[PDB]
DNA sequence: GTCTGATCTCGGAA
């Protein structure tokens, strides 16, 4: 059911300076796919640091009774809202994600569809 | 046949203006009303059900006229 | 200097082309070099046009203030040639007794009067003045009918207006004005004349 | 730039959502732009100068 | 206590 997944390396914890006390905007790079993503992460619950390999999975569904995909340890929920090497803008309420690049592996995406994140440190 | 087929806000006001005052003088009601005692609230129920016994006489300013049934108009 | 004794001749042969005469196109546009044939002589009347309709008779009297006698110089050749309309393009202005001599001899011959510096620019090609178009007699009757309007009740332009005096319009005619806009560019308005 | 519309099928399917304008939308686009234009006319008999005197004066 | 167009008196001229 997975739309998209790979291992990512966060390179700028916050690129233009800390603007918020609970959310910092990461800049990452993939492993051998070279998908740039610009992801906001609530760091009070899930602190992230510079140069930290972390998994990232985009899933349309998670399948406490149906026993969810919970091996990952940070799960958001939001919808894709723009597709502009394709960019693919996902919004998580206010937390933006601009997963980019190489439109052959981005093929699962669409517009106006519900999308989960499932992150995990390594 | 040449004026606007949209009921203007000045025609909706007076049609609700006089159908309220007609129904506040015991006119026959066309909407089998459901407890509304304000006569104005009955008249908007008359408009949305499109049952008002009123024909608007639209005056072109030369003196000629052009009739328009309130059934035959596009309210907002 | 001669930017005048030429552009005035350029203007009135734009003017009487707009009023519907037959000015050949080569006679219309002259550069100054085409008028440098006469350019030294006239500063230190040799300029008088007769053109006919598809017939006006302009005048450039070299006197600054045209008196009654100066009109009376060509009152007689006005009635000699059987011409009906004329123009008197003056230098300063008419003497205040002479303007009545136009309206005393009103219905026989027309003879409208212009100033020099009034005519040094073509006010039709001004950016603020939109394209006035004189409408025909049948163009009025399809106007009044569509709007169901009496001849009066139209917006009104004076008879002594600078563009009515340009186009040469008697009382009772209706001009059609194409005012340029930004969304349409064809905002059409009409004007009855006074 | 990419993504030929040969019949509307390329192999990455996502590419047809670049500028989607599908003809259910463009007919609803016209029926809205008509009716938004028709609605926003000057309603006849609307004290047109009395609106003007407030909108210059205020 | 001015800001106002109108309406009255003077004067130099074709």
């Amino acid at each position: 059911g997975i739309l998209f997944e790979d291992i990512f390396d966060v390179k700028d914890i916050d690129p233009e300076g800390k603007k918020f006390d609970r959310v910092s905007r990461l800049h990452c790079e993939s492993e051998s796919f070279k998908m740039d993503l610009i992801l906001d992460v609530n760091i009070q619950i899930y602190p992230v640091d510079l140069g930290d390999k972390f998994r990232l999975v985009i899933a349309s569904t998670l399948y406490d009774r149906p026993s969810r995909a919970d091996q990952f340890e940070y799960v958001m929920y939001g919808k894709v809202y723009r597709i502009e090497r394709l960019s693919a803008y996902v919004s998580y309420g206010g937390l933006l994600m601009r997963l980019q690049g190489d439109a052959n592996n981005l093929h699962g995406f669409e517009v106006d569809s519900r999308v989960y994140l499932l992150m995990k440190k390594l | 046949r040449i004026t606007t087929p949209y009921m203007t806000k000045y025609e909706r006001a007076r049609v609700l203006g006089t159908r309220a005052l007609q129904i506040a003088m015991c006119a026959p009601v066309m909407v089998e009303l459901e407890g509304e005692t304000d006569p104005l609230l009955i008249a908007m129920k008359e408009l949305k059900a499109r049952k008002i016994p009123i024909i608007i006489r639209r005056y072109l300013p030369d003196g000629s006229y052009e009739d328009w049934g309130v059934d035959e108009l596009i309210i907002t | 200097e001669t930017y005048r004794l030429w552009k005035i001749r350029k203007t009135i042969m734009q003017l009487c082309h707009d009023r519907g005469y037959l000015v050949t196109q080569d006679e219309l546009d002259q550069t100054l070099e085409e008028f440098k044939a006469q350019s030294g002589d006239k500063p230190s009347t040799d300029l008088t046009v007769l053109v006919a309709h598809n017939q006006m008779f302009v005048f450039f009297p070299e006197e600054p203030k045209v008196g009654i006698k100066t009109i009376k110089v060509y009152c007689q050749r006005m009635q000699e040639e059987n011409i009906t309309r004329a123009l008197i393009v003056v230098q300063q202005g008419m003497t205040p007794s002479a303007k009545q001599s136009l309206v005393d001899m009103a219905p026989k011959y027309i003879l409208e009067q212009f100033l020099q510096q009034e005519l040094l620019i073509n006010i039709t090609e001004h950016e603020l003045v939109p394209e006035h178009v004189v409408m025909t007699k049948e163009e009025v009757t399809e106007l009044l009918a569509r709007y169901k309007l009496r001849e009066n009740q139209l917006p009104r332009i004076q008879a002594g207006d600078p563009v009515a005096r340009y186009f040469g319009i008697k009382r009772g005619q209706v001009v059609k004005i194409i005012r340029p806009s930004e969304t349409a560019g064809r905002y059409i308005t009409y004007r009855l004349v006074q | 730039k990419y993504g030929i519309n040969d019949n509307g099928t390329t192999e990455p399917r996502v590419l047809y959502q670049l500028d989607r304008i599908t003809p259910t939308q463009v007919e609803k686009f016209l029926e809205t732009c008509r009716d938004k234009y028709m609605r926003a006319q000057m309603e006849p008999g609307s004290a047109v100068g009395a609106l003007c005197a407030q909108s210059i004066g205020e």
